């Protein structure tokens, strides 16, 4: 029996991904930027492939590798740039293309589709591992009985007790 | 052994010891630590009203400082921010107990204070 | 070995997990995030949040899956009527007391109780009473 | 095979001396019966003692009644590094039963032989007895009897000569009607608030100090040398079927002679009261309602009332339970929704708090009922007052929310009427300054 | 849904508690907050600023915001010569609420059956 | 949690503060001590409902700051823990009450017996109500759940701290009227001991009742165990 998130639009979209001849289709090194008529500079900077991780605030495991086939979770950032302050109002300002185009937009399954986007648009690229969770507990505490074992102060001593 | 810190010899550089941000008693203990943001650094400005405020203009603070404590019977008070709930606030019970006309609670919402004599004294 | 590896299942999903692991294990182990709140990955198992009730074959009763071990052939169900029933009623617990402070707390945007409100809660409210008022505390 | 239950002879009573009129010391204990063959009945053997107890098919008295000939054999019969606990609940927090505190105080030494025969027949290394903290002279005479077994060699090393070892402890609470429970009572031991656990674990795989450990009754405990004294056979003469044996009985409210008898078990209500207590004040006619097992069971009307009996299956299939077999009598001058009202203020001032329904739905439930007592409440807020005693049933940690949640859920049932009176006759005395 | 403003309560605090609400809301990001807590102990904004020239308007403001502190006001004739007389701060906010505050307070004895 | 006791945290008094003052007395130590030993060390901390209850009466009545401070270091605890447990239990009292403490239940049992006249009664002699003292710190009245007299219901129970831990006496007073709880207040006043138990009967026996919460009606019915007590038995254990 198959039961993976299959009550969604999202088997609509795992087919049409696979479409023979759609499927096959590749691009060399730094092409697709040739097509993308941008300012030829944008490819000089660094890139970040990474997956954001949990944030410490919420228990949510959502937003997370978790749920990794489900949801595009590879995120490609840039380095910020140079940025300053209005002298009438004192917002912030600053002149970075490649502010939040990122953050916002792009969002890719595993790790190799941002690998092939990079490629393809000759982003140089950065990988960094996520750290996996870890969901085995301490000896310690390990089951609700644990809470309430001997190992506290072990062994009740039978001394105190009438005729010792 | 084990024998106890002294944190009374610490050095402390002077000016940043000077500049820590204090509070008046209002809602917490009096010169408890007070969250400040980078904003006013630049015009070097230690004053929360100061920062937007221009002027002599009364402040929002020496207004609600010019009302006086409220008594109320019970020992949990209800507070709106008006006369009909819908034009204020969003509801906000507050405790009465342990509250004097000394030691009212002050609003969190509105700054109103509030006390009562209820809880054995 | 003696099997160190178990199975039971979750919404009939067979899902092989380590002894002495819980159904909260076995569930996260199954793709399912089970709303908690009272349970932590480096706590000790504390189990009164009463937000990670389960639906068990041959138990009438929800089990705490933040407590319950799991037992080789066991059923898990978590999408039951009864199941999204204990909750709402959960969340509708937590919220009668609670003061209405998101606009002046600081945690309004990741608060899991909002969020945890918005998906296994309802949207309605029956309580009319006076709040329980707590006074603060100095740490 | 009987069909009519009811009459048990003072010959057949287990207490002789629960109302005191005898000497409480030891002699007139062991002249009454007590301590009589207590070496060679332990003599007897583990498996021995485990089977008389089952065969009798005595339940727990506590407030489930489950079998305790099943319950005694969970303990392990092997060794593996920890002791073996006893623990006896003396509490008797429950409201309207007050049948342990009149053991305790009369019949001393009928309880500590019980201790002395369970901690053999499950290996107990030594005994604890955890009693309510109001009990101070119930606690001293308990005491006191303790004492006088040990000066004749009952408890201790080489138990009544008999080779085996056995300890008694006393403990008493400080005002905590949530230690009744078992892991609770065990929580309070250990030197922590009474806060329950979960099962599992249960209290003979890990209990007191992460050693086994079965909590009992009082009168459970107190009846088990009688019943092996006189015998399975005859415990089992009384009762229908599962349900044999006596029972302590405490019948208040308003009752022409408010008693705590000793009766036989399948007796019907009726009968019970009528005879031994008095009747009904005013007459069984001016009967409303009565709670027929403390204050955690359902209340079963007139109706109801009239027929049924007091039996473990009998008051089940009634939707409502023997609970500690405690009668709560009222009359219909009497506001039933002004006692249930108060019953819910008790439960709400009573609940730990430990998990979140219980606690945050005891005050609910309080408002509501108060609420409703002045009638400032709407028709279908009634069916959300069960809904939300459906909400809290079953979902807690601990029972104590099943507790709270179930005398208005009969309340509800077989009052309706009342109820819907009380909120719509509010209206004539708050709808005429509304127009 | 006129000129934004910012309002204060009877005794003369502001009702606005940085709970950002209506910058979070703002479709138009003519809304910008600087806040912390105040000198007693309250929850106030430092930085307060609206862009006129930029705010569309909408009145999606007024629907966030749960405290009634800001307000489009009855005032719609208030065109400037410079473009910056419009970048509208805190201080000028709090004057055009003191200002309207009544009529403000008429309509809203009347929007509050709908609203 | 009980009467006179709002507060789940401290509060600074003269008289109950950091600075207060207590120690134990040879016989309380020493009665301390033998109430230690009926628990393993290693499980030490098991007597801290004793050790709180004994040092209650000792201070006369209450716990202060200081002898919780005193008991945790006795037992080598955390304060922390001896403060929850205080805070947890209803026969603790953390702040300082009348020399005679009066405890009403208020459970419905004894409410349908007329507890609300018998609270009336005393609010009206006594002159104070529930969480209240009175200007002598003689009488001190409060309302508890239930006491498992129900069958003698209405009752209340008092507790003296006028001759500390040794003549510590937790009474009850059960079958009551107003009449009956007024001339038991006075007979206390004057210096007698009123009577224990109910105020119309020895125990639990079947006799009359209090009829309306006012008025003791005697009833004659069948009553059980009148014959001689059953002589000691065994069957035969052998087959
Ligand atoms: C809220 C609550 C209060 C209880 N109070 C008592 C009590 O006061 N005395 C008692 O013997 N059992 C009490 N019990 C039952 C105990 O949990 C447990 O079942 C009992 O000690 C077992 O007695 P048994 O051996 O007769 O079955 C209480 C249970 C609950 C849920
Ligand atoms: S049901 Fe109530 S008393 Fe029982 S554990 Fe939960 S909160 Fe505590
Ligand atoms: S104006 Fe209203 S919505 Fe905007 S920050 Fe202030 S209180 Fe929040
Ligand atoms: S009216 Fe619309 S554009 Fe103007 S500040 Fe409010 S939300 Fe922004
Ligand atoms: S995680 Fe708290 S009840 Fe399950
Ligand atoms: S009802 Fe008052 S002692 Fe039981």
């Amino acid at each position: 029996e198959f039961a993976t998130a299959s009550a969604d639009y999202s088997i609509a979209m795992k087919k049409a991904a696979e479409i023979t001849g759609a499927a096959e289709s590749a691009m060399g090194p730094k092409e697709g930027g040739f097509t993308a008529g941008v300012p030829l500079d944008t490819f000089t900077r660094k890139a970040r492939i990474y997956a954001p991780a949990r944030t410490a605030s919420q228990s949510g495991l959502a937003r997370t590798v978790d749920f990794a086939t489900t949801t595009p979770a590879w995120k490609i950032e840039f380095e910020p740039t140079a940025k300053w302050q209005n002298p009438l109002m004192g917002w912030t300002s600053s002149a970075d293309p490649l502010e939040n185009v990122g953050r916002s937009a792009l969002v890719f399954y595993t790790k190799e589709e941002a690998m092939r986007f990079c490629e393809k648009l000759g982003w140089e690229y950065e990988v960094t591992e996520p750290n996996k969770r870890r969901t085995q507990r301490t000896k310690r505490y390990m089951q609700y009985g644990d809470n309430f074992g001997t190992k506290r102060a072990g062994v009740p001593d039978l001394s105190t007790l009438p005729s010792n | 052994v084990v024998p106890t810190f002294d944190w009374k010899k610490v050095p402390v550089p002077s000016t940043t010891a000077k500049d820590i941000p204090v509070t008046v008693k209002g809602a917490t203990p009096a010169g408890d630590l007070r969250a400040t943001s980078g904003l006013g650094l630049g015009d070097g400005i230690k004053n929360h009203t100061d920062k937007w405020l221009d002027g002599d203009k009364k402040s929002p603070m020496e207004y609600i400082n010019e009302v006086a404590p409220i008594k109320v019977k019970g020992l949990v008070v209800a507070s709106y921010g008006s006369d009909d709930p819908a034009l204020g606030c969003p509801v906000e019970y507050i405790n009465l107990k342990g509250t004097s006309l000394e030691n009212p609670a002050v609003c969190k919402y509105t700054g109103n204070r509030y006390y009562s004599d209820d809880w054995k004294g | 070995p003696p099997s160190d590896h178990l199975e039971v299942f979750v919404n009939e999903q067979p899902v092989k997990i380590p002894k002495g692991s819980s159904v909260l294990q076995a569930c996260d182990a199954a793709g399912i995030d089970i709303p908690r709140f009272c349970y932590h990955q480096r706590l000790s198992i504390a189990g009164n949040c009463r937000m990670c009730l389960v639906e068990v074959e041959k138990v009438p009763k929800p089990v705490a899956s933040c407590a319950m071990p799991a037992g080789p052939g066991m059923k898990i169900k978590t999408e039951t009527p009864m199941v999204k029933k204990a909750r709402e009623g959960v969340m509708e617990f937590l919220l009668i007391n609670h003061p209405l402070d998101c606009p002046i707390c600081d945690q309004g945007g990741e608060c899991d109780l909002q969020d945890q409100a918005m998906i296994f809660g309802s949207d309605r409210s029956r309580f009319v009473e006076a709040k329980r008022a707590v006074e603060d505390k100095n740490l | 095979a009987k069909t009519s239950f009811g009459g048990l002879k003072d010959e057949d009573r287990i207490f002789q001396n629960i109302y005191g009129r005898h000497d409480l010391s030891i002699k007139g204990a062991m002249s009454r019966g007590d301590w009589y063959m207590t070496k060679e009945i332990i003599g007897k053997g583990r498996d021995w003692i485990i089977d008389q107890m089952k065969k009798s098919g005595l339940r727990g008295r506590g407030g489930a009644g489950f079998p305790s000939g099943l319950k005694w054999s969970f303990m392990p019969k092997a060794s593996d590094g920890r002791p073996s606990y006893l623990v006896v609940n003396g509490d008797e927090s429950e409201p309207g039963t007050c049948k342990d505190r009149e053991i305790m105080r009369h019949e001393p030494h009928k309880l500590v032989e019980g201790c002395l025969m369970a901690g053999v027949a499950m290996g107990a290394r030594a005994g604890y007895i955890y009693i309510r903290g109001e009990f101070v002279q119930e606690r001293r005479a308990v005491e006191r009897a303790i004492s006088e077994a040990y000066a004749k060699g009952f408890l201790g090393k080489n138990a009544c000569g008999s080779g085996v070892d056995f300890d008694l402890m006393v403990h008493y609470g400080a005002g905590a009607y949530i230690c009744g429970e078992e892991t609770a009572l065990i929580e309070s031991l250990e030197g922590k608030q009474g806060k329950p656990r979960l099962k599992p674990p249960f209290p003979a795989g890990v209990g007191l100090y992460g050693c086994p450990t079965t909590v009992t009754n009082v009168e459970t405990v107190a009846v088990s040398p009688t019943i092996l004294r006189r015998g399975p056979e005859w415990f089992s003469s009384f009762g229908r079927k599962n349900n044999a044996g006596t029972k302590l009985f405490c019948i208040s409210g308003h009752v022409n002679r408010p008693v705590t008898v000793e009766e036989e078990m399948s007796i019907p209500l009726k009968e019970l009261i009528e005879r031994h207590a008095g009747g009904v004040r005013g007459g069984w006619d001016n009967l409303l309602a009565i709670i027929p097992g403390g204050s955690s069971v359902p209340l079963l009307p007139k109706k109801i009332c009239d027929g049924v009996l007091m039996d473990f299956d009998a008051l089940k299939e009634a939707q409502s339970g023997l609970g500690t077999a405690a009668v709560i009598v009222m009359d219909k001058s009497t506001d039933v929704i002004d006692a249930i009202a108060r019953l819910s203020y008790f439960y709400k001032h009573e609940s730990c708090g430990q998990c979140t329904p219980c606690r945050e739905g005891t005050g609910w439930l309080y408002d509501i009922m108060t609420r409703m007592k002045k009638g400032d409440a709407r028709l279908e807020e009634i069916d959300m007052l069960w809904e939300i005693t459906k909400q809290i049933e079953g979902h807690t940690i601990c029972a104590l929310g099943d507790a709270a949640a179930w005398p208005v859920q009969g309340l509800i049932r077989h009052f309706r009427g009342e109820m819907e009176e009380r909120i719509k006759s509010a209206g004539g005395k708050k709808k005429l300054a509304a127009t | 849904r006129g000129e934004h403003a910012l309002r204060r309560y009877p005794t003369g605090e502001e009702r606005c508690i940085a709970c950002k609400l209506c910058e979070a809301i703002c479709p138009a990001q003519a809304i910008t907050i600087e806040a912390e807590e105040r000198e007693d102990g309250s929850r106030r904004t430092t930085r307060y600023d609206i862009d006129m020239t930029k705010c569309i308007y909408c009145g999606f403001c007024q629907e966030a915001c749960p405290v009634d502190a800001i307000v489009e006001g009855p005032n719609f004739e208030f065109s400037t010569e410079t473009r910056e007389e419009l970048l509208y701060d805190k201080q000028k906010l709090l004057e055009n609420g003191d200002k309207w505050e009544t009529e403000i307070a008429t309509n809203l004895r009347t929007e509050s059956l709908y609203r | 949690t009980n009467s006179t006791d709002i507060f789940n945290i401290h509060k600074d008094t003269p008289e109950n503060n950091a600075a207060t003052s207590f120690e134990f007395s040879e016989a309380t130590l020493k009665v301390v001590n033998d109430i230690i030993a009926r628990y393993p060390p290693n499980y030490k901390q098991s007597a801290i409902i004793p050790v709180l209850d004994v040092t209650q009466q000792e201070n006369g009545g209450w716990l202060s700051l200081a002898a919780m401070n005193r008991v945790a270091k006795l037992l080598d605890m955390a304060p922390i823990r001896v403060y929850e447990v205080a805070t947890f239990y209803t026969m603790f009292n953390r702040t300082k009450i009348g020399k005679y403490h009066v405890q009403i239940c208020g459970t419905t049992p004894c409410r349908l017996q007329g507890s609300q006249k018998i609270e009336e009664a005393i609010t009206k002699h006594l002159g104070i109500g529930i969480g209240q003292t009175t200007q002598d710190g003689l009488f001190t009245l409060g309302e508890m759940e239930c006491m498992g007299a129900c069958v003698n219901a209405p009752m209340v129970a008092i507790a003296d701290y006028t001759k500390g831990v040794s003549g510590f006496e937790y009474i009850y007073y059960e079958d009551l009227t107003p009449k009956d709880i007024v001339n038991i207040l006075d007979t206390i006043k004057k210096g007698g001991k009123p009577k224990p138990g109910s105020q119309y009967r020895l125990k639990a026996e079947p006799a009359g009742a209090v009829h309306g919460g006012e008025k003791w009606v005697p009833k004659d019915g069948e009553t059980t165990l009148t014959g001689a007590p059953r002589a000691p038995y065994c069957r035969d254990l052998n087959a």
